[PDB]
C-alpha cells in the first residue's frame, strides 16, 4: 500500500494505485491492484495497515452488491460513499479499528456528472475535484492547484494524472513500481493496460 | 396436547414410536457386510418421471472409510450426516488417524436424543452406517432416532425392510464374496421394489479397505443387474 | 388419567405416573443380576438382540478402575448417566487424588434423577441401574432406580422376570456372601442366578455377559469366548 | 421455574373479537364513574371516592393522580392496575421525555407512552391487559389545554368532554346539552359537579368527592422563587373547603 | 423465548405442521420451470381478482438471487421474501469467502436447508413455500433446474411446477417433454412453458409471467406483447 | 507485579533404539539457588507403553501431563478400549499445549 | 405447566391457513374504510373515522392517517394502538436509512420491511399478529408515485387504487369502475369521497367523520408536499364537490 | 373454562383466581384488629394452637418487618412467611438507598404493587394473606395500611380482619361515632392494648386467656410484640374495671 | 372444574389441591418421629425391610445438615435429599457471610421459603416429604417440622408418615407426664418405643430401627448417630414394652 490518487474531470473520475506491496526489505509484489469495483459506475481504491485494506475493501463490495440485488438498483455515488463513511465511522471506536484510507470515485447516472469522494479511516468524508492520501498529497495537491482545470477531457485528465506519477516518481523515497490507472464514466469502469 | 418427552404407559417415548412410523413410510435401504468389503444399496423412488433420478442423493459419504444410507424423513439426515462428517475429520485432527466406526455411529447417535422443550422433534430417518477400521474391521451398523445402534451382519430398512429381513436371514453366510453381496442387495431389493428394478431408480455403493467407500456408476450397476437376471434364469 | 401428562403433576393418590411409566421400561428391559461377597463384586447381565443377524445390546458400562454397572431399560438414558458417573468418578480423582466411594456414586445418580422429577419440560430417566465397586469400605452393589431412589444390596437383580433370580439370591444369601478370595465361584453363584429368570431360551456364549471387581481386581467385563468356562 | 408464559394470553377469537380487551371494558364498566370537561381556560376532571368502610380513610387513596405538574389524571376501573400505570407513567415522562429535552413532555405525547404500555400487556407473553380506561386532563405551552381518554387496548381520543364506568352512558349524554365552546373554567367545574351527582348516590360533599383542574399556573406551589420563567404547576387538587363552598351555590 | 414444538410427529409417523405448509404451496399461484438445450425458462400464474393494481411497483414473482440464479415460488408471499433475503445473503458471503459465485445445486441446498431447520426448531412454524431454483453454475453452459419443499427435501428436475393445479400441468408436461431431445432453442422453451401454463391459468393476457435465464448471467423478463404473441401463436394452432 | 511463572530446573533427555525407547530425567528440583527437593521425579508412566515428561516451571508441568493422563483414560471410555498410539499421543498433546496458545505452558514436553 | 394454555398463534390449518392472520383480518374489515387513489400527478388518501360523537374534539386528532417521512404517509384500518407500534418502527427506519445513505427511503423498500415485521409475528414468538393493515402513500425519485398496501400476514402489493377495512368489496368495485389511467389529483379526489359516500354505513358523509389528505408535486418546483387536511378544509372539499 | 385457573379476565371482568385468593386468607380461622392511639397504634390477634406437640412461642402471624413497622398477616403461614422475608427485606433496602427508615404506608404500596403484579402476571400467583401493616410514622403519626391479593391499599383510622370481621368493624364504627374523633383518646399504650381486646371480647363474644391472644405494639421509634406475661398483666386490668 | 390438574391454582374454597394431592405422599411413606428434650432433640425413623438381601445398617435415612442441625423425612425420599441438599447450601452460605452456625429457626425458615417457591408456580411440583429437623444452637434446642405447603411450626414432639396418629398420641402423653423434662438418654429410648408402636401400622413388613440425636451434655451440642451398645439398650426397651 500508500500511493492513491483520484482526480474527478468533466466527464469521468480517474482513479491512480501504487502496484508496490513491500513487507520489510522485500518488495513482495510490483502488480497489486488496489481496488474493488463496488458496482458497475462506482469503483473504491484503499490503502493502509496490511490485511485491514483488502478485508474492509471486500466487506464493502459484498454490501454494496447485496443492496444492488435486493433492491435491482444501483445506489448513487454519494448513497455508497455516505454508507462507507459510517462504517468507517463506527470502526474508530471498536475494540481494533479499520486502519484503512479510500477513495471513491464514481458517476451518478441520474445527475450525468462524475463524483470523487476521499475518507480517511476516521471516517471524514469529503467530495472532492482531485484527492490523494498518504504522503502523496504532499506533492500531487500543489500541483493539481496550479494545473487542474473543471472542465477537462479524460484524455487532459490522464495527461494530468501522469504529471503527478512522474513528480512522485522524482521525490518520493520508495519505489511503488508504476501505478493501475482506471476510469469511471457514463459507460462504467475500465482499466488503462499502457501507463 | 402433550409434553414432547413424555413416556406412554408401556413405558417408551411417544415421539420416538412415531418417527418409527415415519421411517416404515420411506424407501428401502439395503446393507451387507462381508470379509470383503460392505455393501449399501437404495431404491430412490422418483415421485414422478420428470424428476432427474441421478440428483436423488440416498446414499452419502462421510469419509473414505465410511459410507452412509438413509430412509424416511430423508432432509432430517443432512444434520446428521453433516455433525457426522464433522466428528470424522475433528477426531482426524485431533488424533492423527482414522475414527472407529462404532465411535462415529456413537457420536450421531448422541444427536438422536436431543430434543424436547435442543431441537424440537425426534429425526424422522433411519441410517445404515457401513465401514472400516483396523480394529473391528469391515462393519455396518443400523442407527435409529431413539439413540440406539445395533451392528448387523446385513439389514434392511425402509417399506420393504420386515420382508427383506426375512430374505436376508436365509441368504447370509459368514463367507459371500463382494460381488455375491452385490447381486444379493440387487436380488432383494428388485423383489420389494414397487416399480420394476433398474440402474436409474436403484443406485449402489461398497467400502473395501484398499478404495475405500465408491458409490458406483449407472453403467457399473446396470452390468450387475443384466448379470442378476441371467444367473436367476440359468436354474 | 388425566394426572399423567407430565412430570410436575402429582395425583389425587400422591402418585407420579410418569416417573411410574419410566419404572415400566425397565421391567420390558432384559435381565441383569447382581451380587456380592466381602471380597469381590459380581454383575451378571442377558443381553437382548433384534434377530439373528442383529449383535447383542451391551449392558454393562465401564465407570472407573474400580466401579461400573449394569443397565435395563433405555440405554441412551444409561450412556447419560453413565457417563455422569464417569465424571464425577474422575473429579474425586483429579482433585482429591481419592476413588469415588460407592456409596456416594449412588447419592449423586439419585440427586440427578430427582431433578428431572420436579421440574417441568423434563422427563425422568427410563432405565435402572446395577452399580458394583470396590473401594475403602470392602465390596458393594447399588441398585438404582429413575425415582431417584438408590438401595445397597448383598444382590439383587432387574428387568424382566427378575424375581427368580431375586428369589434364589434371597435362598442363596448365606452361601454366597462368604464365596471370599475365589472368583470364578462368585460368578458360578450369578451365572446360576440369573438362570432363574430364563424362559425357552438358554446362556450362549454371545448372549452371556459377565464383570467383575474386588479387592485384586480391576472392573473387567467378559465377552465372548471368555465366558464359554461358564456354560 | 422461570415464566414459561413467552406466548400471547389475549388472542382474535374466529369473529374477530379481542376476548382480553373487551372483558377489560366489561371491567372498566363496572367500576366508579369518572368523568373529564375541558374549558377555554382550563380543563377539570373528577370522580367519586367511593370507600370501601368507613373506618377507612379516603384521603389517603387518591384517585386523581398528578402525573406530571401541568397533567393530572384520573380512572375508572380496577384501582391497583391505575395506581401502577401512574407510577410507569411518571417514570416515562422523566426516562423518555424530560431527560433528554429537560422540560416536561406534553400531553399528547405523555398519553402516547402510556398507551404504549397499555397496548403491550396486550400482546406481550404472559400477561392481562390493563383492566383500566384513563381520563388524562393537561396543558402545555404550544397545545394549550386538552383532555384524552385511553382504554385497555391503548387507544387514546381525544375530547371536549366525556365520562367513563358506571353511568358514562347518562352522563356524556347530560355533558352533551351542557357543553360549548366559549365555557369558562369556573363554569365546567359547576357542570361537572351537576354531572357527577348523577351518577352518585350515597353522600355528595367535598369528602366523598375528589375533583381537581388544570387551570394558570400556580406560583405559591411552585415551593421556591427566584426564577421568572418557572411560574408553577398548573395542575391543582381541590380542597374538600373548596368543593363544598361551590355545592353552595349549586 | 418461545420454546414450543410446533412441528410434531403424530401417530401414523406424519408431521401435520410440515404437510400443511404444503397445503398452502397447492393454495399459492402456479409457477412452472422448463428447462431446454441452452436454457432455462421460468413461467409463473398472477390470478385476475386484483385490478386496479400498480405492476410496476408490485413484488414480481421471480427473484432474482444472484445474477446467474433466480428463485420463483408458490405459497405464501411473505414467507418468500424471508429465504429469498437468506438465500441472497449467503450468495454474496459465497462469493466472499470462495471467491466464486454459488452453484445451483447449492444454493438450492442451502435453501432447503433453512426450510429443513424449521421443521424441527422450537417456537417456528414451517415455510409455507415450495420454490424453483434455476440457473447456470459459473463458466457452465448446462442448465440447472431445482425444486424445494416446506420439508426440506430437494431434488433436479427436466421440468416441473408447484402450486394450485400443478397436477394438471405436471401433467401435460409429462407427456410433451422429450428427455432424449429437450427444447432446442429459446422460443420453444418458452413456448412449451407458455403452453403448459394455458392449460390452467384463464386468459394469456396479464395473468402470464414468463422469465428466460441463459448462461453467463444472462436474465430477462418478457413484457406483455411479446407474451401475449406465444398466446397467439398457440391458440391459432389449436384449433385444428 | 505478580508473576505466574517460575523456573524448576532440571533436564531430561530421550532416546529412541530399534525395539526400545528410553526417557531419563534428573530428580532435582530447584527456585533459584536452593533445592526443593533431591528425589522429585518428573518422567512418568502415562498408560499404553507411554512415557511422559514436561520439564520446565513444574506447576505446568504436572498440570499437562495430569491432562495428558487424564486424556488416556477418556480415550479408553470413548473409543472401546482402544490402545493410544504414540503418534495419536504426540497429536493430542499438541492440542492440550496450542489450547493455552496465549499463556502457555512454560514446558519441554517429550514423551 | 405453561403449555395447557398455549393458543399457538403460529401454526397452519389442515387446510394451509394461518388462524390468527385470518381472524385479524376479520377484525380489520368491521374497522372504517381507508381509501387512497394514486393520480398521475399526485395520490389521494381518504378514510372514514369510526361512529365519531359530537363531543369528540376533531381538529387536535389523528386516528386514521398518519406521517411517516416528509415524503411518505399511511393510513390505518385495524386497531390504532397497533398501528402505533408499527408507525414509530417505520418513523425509525426511515431515519436509519436516510443516516446511512444520506438519501431518503425508496417507499417499497420502507413497505418491505414493516410487512417483514408482520410476517415475524406469523412464523415465530407465539405472539397474537398485529391487528392491521395499511395503506402506504409516498413519492421516490426511482418510481415516483406508488401506493402499496400490507396486512397481518405480512404480505404486501401496489395499487393504483385500493382500499382497506369495512366494505372494501363494494368499494372496490366502485373505484374499478371510474379509474382511469390519465387521471388528475382533484379528479381522485371526487372519486376517493363519492367511493365512501356510497360505501359508508353512516346515513350521510360529514367533515367531522372524515380525514383527508394528499400527496402532490404541487409545491414550487420538483418537490413534493403532503397535506394533511383540516376540519374546515375537509368541509370546503365536500361542499366543492357537491356531496353536502 | 381455564380463565378461572390463571389470572386472566372472565367474560363478566372479573379475575376468579384473585377472589379465590381471598377466600385463602380465612382459611387459619384467624380475626384480627387495629386501632390508634395518641402516641401509638395497637394491632391484636387471635392465637389458636390446637396441638399439644406444638410449642407455642413458635406460632405467631405478627411480624417485626423493621424497627418501626410492624406486619400481622390473615392467611395461611407460609404464604405469610413468603411475605414477611420480603417484606424485611423491602424495608433494609429503602434505608439503605434513600438514608431514612422505610414509612408504613410506602412498605405497604410497595407490597400492594407487587400483589398487583400476580393479578397481572400469569406465571405468578397470588399470595393467599391480607397485610395489616402499622407503626408510628415521624410525618403522619400513628398509622394503620392494609393490603390484599387484589392488590388494593388504603390507610385506616382503625381496622379488622378474619372471618368475623364484620361484626368487629361495626362495633369499633359505633366507637368513632360516640366518641366523635379518629382515634382513641389515651395516653398510655397499655390503656389502648386494653381498649383493642375489650372491643373485640364484646365483638366476638368470646374470653381470652393469655395464651389465646398476640399482641403488637408500635410507639415512637420501635414496635414490640408482647408476651404471655404481658398479655396477663393486661388481661387483669380489664377484669378489675 | 379441573383447579387439581395445575399446581399454584386456587379452588374456589382457597386451597391448593396440587399441595394437598402432596400430602398423601407423605401419608404413604414410612413413619418418622421427633422429640424435643432437656438440652437438644432425638430423631427416629422406620426403614421397612422389604427383603432379605437389604443390608443392614447400609441404608441410611436421617441426613445431617452443617454439624449441628439433624433433619428425617415421610414420603418421596429423593425429595427429602434435595431439600437436604438446599438446606446444606443455605446453612454454608450463612456461616460463611455471618460465621457463626445457622440457628435453627434460620434455618427453619430457608427450608420453608424454598419449599413454599414450589407452591408459586405451574411449572414446578411440590414436594412430596412432611420433613422433621432439628438441632441446639446459641438459644438452646429447637425442634421443627416442615410440610409440602411449606408451613412449619416448633415442636414438643412430632411425627408424620403412615403411623403419625399412633406416634402423635404416644408424644402426647410424654408432654403431659413429663412437664419439668425430658432427658436425652430417655428421649432416645422413647423414640425407639414409639417408633416399634408406630409398626403396628405397617406391619406386613418387619423393619430396622435408625436413631440419631442432638444434645448439648451427652454430644457437645453436635449430630451424632445413636450406634452399638446404646442403639441395641434402646431396642431392648422397646421390644420389653410391646410385650
Ligand atoms: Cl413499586
Ligand atoms: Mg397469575
Amino acid at each position: 500500500m500508500d500511493i492513491i490518487l483520484g482526480i474527478r474531470v468533466q466527464d469521468s473520475v480517474i482513479l491512480a494505485s501504487s502496484k508496490a506491496v513491500t513487507r520489510g526489505i522485500s518488495v513482495l509484489k510490483d502488480s497489486d491492484d488496489k481496488t474493488r469495483q463496488l458496482s458497475p459506475h462506482t469503483l473504491m481504491s484503499f490503502a493502509g495497515e496490511a490485511g485491514d485494506t483488502v478485508q474492509f475493501a471486500e466487506y464493502i463490495q459484498a454490501n454494496i452488491q447485496l443492496y444492488s440485488i435486493r433492491e435491482d438498483y444501483e445506489l448513487s455515488p454519494q448513497a455508497v460513499s455516505s454508507f462507507v463513511r459510517q462504517e468507517l465511522a463506527k470502526s474508530i471506536r471498536s475494540r481494533r479499528p479499520y486502519q484503512v484510507n479510500v477513495l471513491i470515485g464514481g458517476y451518478d447516472k441520474k445527475k450525468n456528472k462524475p463524483e470523487l469522494y476521499q475518507i480517511d479511516y476516521l471516517g471524514t468524508k469529503v467530495e472532492l475535484p482531485y484527492g490523494a492520501h498518504g504522503y502523496s498529497g504532499f506533492y500531487t495537491f500543489s500541483l493539481l492547484d496550479h494545473h487542474y482545470r473543471p472542465d477537462m477531457t479524460t484524455e487532459e485528465g490522464l495527461d494530468l494524472l501522469k504529471l503527478c506519477v512522474q513528480e512522485l516518481e522524482k521525490r518520493m523515497p520508495m519505489d511503488f513500481k508504476g501505478v493501475i490507472v482506471k476510469i469511471v464514466d457514463k459507460d462504467g469502469i475500465r482499466q488503462v493496460d499502457d501507463f | 396436547d402433550r409434553g414432547v418427552s413424555t413416556f406412554s404407559p408401556e413405558g417408551r417415548l411417544f415421539q420416538v414410536e412415531y418417527s418409527l412410523e415415519a421411517i416404515k413410510l420411506g424407501s428401502t435401504a439395503i446393507g451387507i457386510a462381508t470379509k470383503e468389503g460392505v455393501v449399501l444399496g437404495v431404491e430412490k423412488r422418483a415421485t414422478s418421471p420428470l424428476l432427474e433420478s441421478d440428483s436423488i442423493e440416498k446414499i452419502v459419504e462421510i469419509d473414505r472409510h465410511i459410507g452412509c444410507a438413509m430412509s424416511g424423513l430423508t432432509a432430517d439426515a443432512r444434520s446428521m450426516i453433516e455433525h457426522a462428517r464433522t466428528a470424522a475429520v475433528t477426531h482426524n485432527l485431533y488424533y492423527d488417524e482414522d475414527i472407529n466406526v462404532e465411535s462415529l455411529t456413537q457420536s450421531v447417535c448422541d444427536l438422536a436424543l436431543r430434543f424436547g422443550e435442543l431441537m424440537s422433534r425426534p429425526f424422522g430417518v433411519a441410517l445404515l452406517i457401513a465401514g472400516h477400521d483396523a480394529d473391528d474391521g469391515y462393519q455396518l451398523f443400523h442407527a435409529e432416532p431413539s439413540g440406539t445402534f445395533y451392528r448387523y451382519n446385513a439389514k434392511a430398512i425402509g417399506s420393504g425392510s420386515e420382508g427383506a429381513q426375512a430374505e436376508l436371514l436365509n441368504e447370509w453366510h459368514s463367507s459371500l464374496t463382494l460381488k455375491e453381496a452385490e447381486l444379493l442387495v440387487l436380488k432383494i431389493l428388485k423383489q420389494v421394489m414397487e416399480e420394476k428394478l433398474d440402474e436409474n431408480n436403484a443406485q449402489l455403493s461398497c467400502i473395501t479397505k484398499q478404495d475405500g467407500f465408491k458409490i458406483y456408476d449407472n453403467e457399473k450397476t446396470a452390468e450387475l443387474i443384466k448379470e442378476l437376471k441371467e444367473k436367476e434364469a440359468a436354474e | 388419567n388425566n394426572y399423567d401428562g407430565d412430570t410436575v403433576t402429582f395425583s389425587p393418590t400422591g402418585r407420579l405416573f410418569q416417573v411410574e411409566y419410566a419404572l415400566e421400561a425397565i421391567k420390558q428391559g432384559s435381565v441383569t443380576v447382581g451380587l456380592r461377597s466381602n471380597t469381590h463384586a459380581v454383575l451378571v447381565a442377558l443381553k437382548r438382540n433384534a434377530d439373528e443377524l442383529s449383535s447383542y445390546q451391551k449392558k454393562i458400562i465401564k465407570c472407573d478402575e474400580h466401579m461400573g454397572l449394569s443397565l435395563a431399560g433405555l440405554a441412551p438414558d444409561a450412556r447419560v448417566l453413565s457417563n455422569y458417573l464417569r465424571q464425577q468418578c474422575n473429579y474425586s480423582s483429579l482433585v482429591f487424588n481419592r476413588k469415588l466411594a460407592v456409596e456416594r456414586a449412588g447419592h449423586l445418580l439419585c440427586d440427578k434423577a430427582q431433578k428431572n422429577t420436579q421440574s417441568y419440560g423434563g422427563r425422568p430417566y427410563g432405565v435402572g441401574l446395577l452399580i458394583i465397586g470396590y473401594d475403602k469400605s470392602g465390596a458393594h452393589l447399588l441398585e438404582f432406580q429413575p425415582s431417584g431412589n438408590v438401595t445397597e444390596l448383598y444382590g439383587t437383580a432387574i428387568g424382566a422376570r427378575s424375581q427368580g433370580a431375586k428369589t434364589y439370591l434371597e435362598r442363596t444369601l448365606d452361601t454366597f456372601i462368604k464365596i471370599d478370595g475365589n472368583p470364578d465361584e462368585l460368578i458360578k453363584a450369578g451365572v446360576e442366578a440369573i438362570s432363574q429368570s430364563l424362559r425357552d431360551e438358554s446362556l450362549t456364549v454371545d448372549n452371556l455377559s459377565i464383570a467383575i471387581v474386588g479387592k485384586d481386581t480391576p472392573f473387567t467385563i467378559y465377552d465372548g469366548e471368555a465366558v464359554a468356562k461358564y456354560i | 421455574m422461570t415464566d414459561r408464559y413467552s406466548f400471547s394470553l389475549t388472542t382474535f377469537s374466529p369473529s374477530g373479537k379481542l376476548g382480553q380487551i373487551d372483558y377489560a371494558l366489561t371491567a372498566v364498566k363496572q367500576g366508579v364513574t369518572s368523568l373529564g370537561i375541558k374549558a377555554t381556560n382550563g380543563v377539570v376532571i373528577a370522580t367519586e371516592k367511593k370507600s370501601s368502610s368507613p373506618l377507612a380513610m379516603s384521603e389517603t387513596l387518591s384517585k386523581v393522580s398528578l402525573l406530571t405538574p401541568d397533567i393530572g389524571a384520573v380512572y375508572s376501573g380496577m384501582g391497583p392496575d391505575y395506581r401502577v400505570l401512574v407510577d410507569k407513567s411518571r417514570k416515562v415522562a422523566h426516562t423518555s421525555y424530560k431527560r433528554i429535552y429537560g422540560e416536561y413532555p406534553p400531553t399528547k405525547l405523555l398519553v402516547s407512552e402510556v398507551a404504549k404500555i397499555m397496548q403491550e400487556a396486550t400482546q406481550s407473553g404472559g400477561v392481562r391487559p390493563f383492566g383500566v380506561s384513563l381520563l388524562i386532563a393537561g396543558h402545555d405551552e404550544f397545545n394549550g389545554f386538552s383532555l384524552y381518554q385511553v382504554d385497555p387496548s391503548g387507544s387514546y381520543f381525544p375530547w371536549k368532554a366525556t365520562a367513563i364506568g358506571k353511568g358514562s352512558v347518562a352522563a356524556k349524554t347530560f355533558l352533551e346539552k351542557r357543553w360549548n365552546d366559549e365555557l369558562e373554567l369556573e363554569d365546567a367545574i359547576h357542570i361537572a359537579l351537576l354531572t357527577l351527582k348523577e351518577s352518585v348516590e350515597g353522600e355528595f360533599n367535598g369528602d366523598t368527592i375528589e375533583l381537581a383542574i388544570i387551570g394558570d399556573e400556580n406560583p405559591d406551589l411552585l415551593g421556591y422563587t427566584g426564577i421568572p420563567t418557572d411560574k408553577g404547576p398548573r395542575f391543582r387538587k381541590l380542597t374538600s373547603q373548596e368543593i363544598n363552598d361551590r355545592l353552595e351555590a349549586l | 423465548g418461545y420454546d414450543r414444538a410446533l412441528s410434531i410427529f403424530s401417530p401414523d409417523g406424519h408431521i401435520f405442521q410440515v404437510e400443511y405448509a404444503l397445503e398452502a404451496v397447492k393454495r399459492g399461484t402456479c409457477a412452472v420451470g422448463v428447462k431446454g438445450k441452452n436454457c432455462v425458462v421460468l413461467g409463473c400464474e398472477r390470478r385476475s381478482t386484483l385490478k386496479l393494481q400498480d405492476t410496476r411497483i408490485t413484488p414480481s414473482k421471480v427473484s432474482k438471487i444472484d445474477s446467474h440464479v433466480v428463485l420463483s415460488f408458490s405459497g405464501l408471499n411473505a414467507d418468500s421474501r424471508i429465504l429469498i433475503e437468506k438465500a441472497r445473503v449467503e450468495a454474496q458471503s459465497h462469493r466472499l469467502t470462495l471467491e466464486d459465485p454459488v452453484t445451483v445445486e447449492y444454493l438450492t441446498r442451502y435453501v432447503a436447508g433453512v426450510q429443513q431447520r424449521y421443521t424441527q426448531s422450537g417456537g417456528v412454524r414451517p415455510f409455507g413455500v415450495s420454490t424453483l431454483i434455476a440457473g447456470f453454475d459459473p463458466r457452465d453452459d448446462e442448465p440447472k433446474l431445482y425444486q424445494t419443499e416446506p420439508s426440506g427435501i430437494y431434488s433436479s428436475w427436466s421440468a416441473q411446477t408447484i402450486g394450485r393445479n400443478s397436477k394438471t400441468v405436471r401433467e401435460f408436461l409429462e407427456k410433451n417433454y422429450d428427455r432424449k431431445e429437450p427444447p432446442a432453442t429459446v422460443e420453444e422453451c418458452v413456448k412449451l412453458t407458455v403452453r403448459s401454463l394455458l392449460e390452467v391459468v384463464q386468459t394469456g393476457a396479464k395473468n402470464i409471467e414468463i422469465t428466460v435465464v441463459k448462461p453467463d448471467s444472462d436474465i430477462v423478463a418478457l413484457s406483455s406483447e411479446e407474451i401475449n404473441q406465444y398466446v397467439t401463436q398457440i391458440e391459432q394452432e389449436k384449433q385444428e | 507485579q505478580f508473576n505466574p511463572y517460575g523456573d524448576n530446573g532440571g533436564t531430561i533427555l530421550g532416546i529412541a533404539g530399534e525395539d526400545f525407547a528410553v526417557l531419563a530425567g534428573d530428580t532435582r528440583n530447584i527456585t533459584d539457588y536452593s533445592i526443593n527437593s533431591r528425589y522429585e521425579p518428573k518422567v512418568f508412566d502415562c498408560g499404553d507403553n507411554i512415557v511422559m515428561s514436561a520439564n520446565g516451571f513444574a506447576a505446568d508441568g504436572d498440570a499437562l501431563v495430569k491432562r495428558f493422563k487424564n486424556s488416556v483414560k477418556w480415550y479408553h471410555f470413548d473409543h472401546n478400549d482402544k490402545k493410544l498410539s504414540i503418534n495419536s499421543a504426540a497429536r493430542n498433546i499438541q492440542h492440550l499445549l496450542y489450547g493455552k496458545r496465549f499463556f502457555p505452558y512454560y514446558v519441554h514436553t517429550i514423551i | 405447566g405453561s403449555r395447557r394454555y398455549d393458543s399457538r398463534t403460529t401454526i397452519f390449518s389442515p387446510e394451509g391457513r394461518l388462524y390468527q392472520v385470518e381472524y385479524a383480518l376479520e377484525s380489520i374489515s368491521h374497522a372504517g374504510t381507508a381509501i387512497g387513489i394514486m393520480a398521475s400527478d399526485g395520490i389521494v388518501l381518504a378514510a372514514e373515522r369510526k361512529v365519531t360523537s359530537t363531543l369528540l374534539e376533531q381538529d387536535t386528532s389523528t386516528e386514521k392517517l398518519y406521517k411517516l417521512n416528509d415524503k411518505i404517509a399511511v393510513a390505518v384500518a385495524g386497531l390504532t394502538a397497533d398501528a402505533e407500534i408499527l408507525i414509530n418502527t417505520a418513523r425509525i427506519h426511515a431515519q436509519n436509512y436516510l443516516k446511512t445513505y444520506n438519501e431518503d427511503i425508496p417507499v417499497e423498500i420502507l413497505v418491505r420491511r414493516l410487512s417483514d415485521i408482520k410476517q415475524g409475528y406469523t412464523q415465530h414468538g407465539g405472539l397474537r399478529p398485529f391487528g392491521v393493515s395499511f395503506i402506504y402513500a409516498g413519492y421516490d425519485d426511482r418510481y415516483g408515485y406508488q401506493l402499496y398496501t400490507s396486512n397481518p400476514s405480512g404480505n404486501y402489493t401496489g395499487w393504483k387504487a385500493i382500499s382497506v377495512g369495512a366494505n372494501t368489496s363494494a368499494a372496490q368495485t366502485l373505484l374499478q369502475m371510474d379509474y382511469k389511467d390519465d387521471m388528475k389529483v382533484d379528479d381522485a379526489i371526487e372519486l376517493a369521497l363519492k367511493t365512501l359516500s356510497k360505501t359508508t354505513d353512516s346515513s350521510a358523509l360529514t367533515y367531522d367523520r372524515l380525514e383527508f389528505a394528499t400527496i402532490r408535486k404541487g409545491a414550487n418546483d420538483g418537490e413534493v408536499y403532503q397535506k394533511i387536511f383540516k376540519p374546515q378544509e375537509i368541509k370546503d372539499i365536500l361542499v366543492k364537490t357537491g356531496i353536502t | 373454562g381455564y380463565d378461572r385457573h390463571i389470572t386472566i379476565f372472565s367474560p363478566e371482568g372479573r379475575l376468579y383466581q384473585v377472589e379465590y385468593a381471598f377466600k385463602a386468607t380465612n382459611q387459619t380461622n384467624i380475626n384480627s384488629l387495629a386501632v390508634r392511639g395518641k402516641d401509638c397504634t395497637v394491632v391484636i390477634s387471635q392465637k389458636k394452637v390446637p396441638d399439644k406437640l406444638l410449642d407455642p412461642t413458635t406460632v405467631s402471624y405478627i411480624f417485626c418487618i423493621s424497627r418501626t413497622i410492624g406486619m400481622v398477616v390473615n392467611g395461611p403461614i407460609p404464604d405469610a412467611r413468603n411475605a414477611a422475608l420480603r417484606a424485611k427485606a423491602e424495608a433494609a433496602e429503602f434505608r439503605y438507598k434513600y438514608g431514612y427508615d422505610m414509612p408504613c404506608d410506602v412498605l405497604a404500596k410497595r407490597m400492594a404493587n407487587l400483589s398487583q403484579i400476580y393479578t397481572q402476571r400469569a406465571y405468578m400467583r397470588p399470595l393467599g394473606v391480607i397485610l395489616t401493616f402499622v407503626s408510628v410514622d415521624e410525618e403522619l403519626g400513628p398509622s394503620i395500611y392494609k393490603t390484599d391479593p387484589a392488590g388494593y391499599y388504603v390507610g385506616y383510622k382503625a381496622t379488622a380482619t378474619g372471618p368475623k370481621q364484620q361484626e368487629i368493624t361495626t362495633n369499633l364504627e359505633n366507637h368513632f361515632k360516640k366518641s366523635k374523633i379518629d382515634h382513641i383518646n389515651e395516653e398510655s399504650w397499655e390503656k389502648v392494648v386494653e381498649f383493642a381486646i375489650t372491643h373485640m371480647i364484646d365483638a366476638l363474644g368470646t374470653e381470652f386467656s393469655k395464651n389465646d391472644l398476640e399482641v403488637g405494639v408500635a410507639t415512637k421509634d420501635k414496635f414490640f410484640t408482647l408476651s404471655a406475661e404481658n398479655i396477663e398483666e393486661r388481661l387483669v386490668a380489664i377484669a378489675e374495671q | 372444574t379441573g383447579y387439581d390438574l395445575s399446581n399454584s391454582v386456587f379452588s374456589p374454597d382457597g386451597r391448593n389441591f396440587q399441595v394437598e394431592y402432596a400430602v398423601k405422599a407423605v401419608e404413604n411413606g414410612t413413619t418418622s418421629i421427633g422429640i424435643k428434650c432437656n438440652d437438644g432433640v432425638v430423631f427416629a425413623v422406620e426403614k421397612l425391610i422389604t427383603s432379605k438381601l437389604l443390608v443392614p445398617q447400609k441404608n441410611v435415612k436421617i441426613q445431617v445438615v452443617d454439624r449441628h442441625i439433624g433433619c428425617v423425612y415421610s414420603g418421596l425420599i429423593p425429595d427429602g435429599r434435595h431439600l437436604v441438599n438446599r438446606g446444606r447450601e443455605e446453612a454454608a452460605s450463612f456461616k460463611k457471610l455471618y460465621k457463626t452456625p445457622i440457628p435453627i429457626p434460620a434455618f427453619a425458615d430457608r427450608l420453608g421459603q424454598y419449599v413454599q417457591a414450589h407452591t408459586l408456580y405451574n411449572s414446578v411440583r411440590p414436594f412430596g416429604v412432611s420433613t422433621i429437623f432439628g438441632g441446639v444452637d446459641k438459644n438452646g434446642a429447637h425442634l421443627y417440622m416442615l410440610e409440602p405447603s411449606g408451613s412449619y411450626w416448633g415442636y414438643k414432639g412430632a411425627a408424620t408418615g403412615k403411623g403419625r396418629q399412633s406416634a402423635k398420641a404416644e408424644l402426647e402423653k410424654l408432654v403431659d407426664h413429663h412437664p419439668e423434662g425430658l432427658s436425652a438418654r430417655e428421649a432416645v429410648k422413647q423414640a425407639a418405643k414409639i417408633i416399634y408402636l408406630a409398626h403396628e401400622d405397617n406391619k406386613e413388613k418387619d423393619f430396622e430401627l435408625e436413631i440419631s440425636w442432638c444434645s448439648l451434655s451427652e454430644t457437645n451440642g453436635l449430630h451424632k448417630f445413636v450406634k452399638g451398645d446404646l442403639l441395641q439398650e434402646a431396642i431392648d426397651f422397646a421390644q420389653k414394652e410391646i410385650n
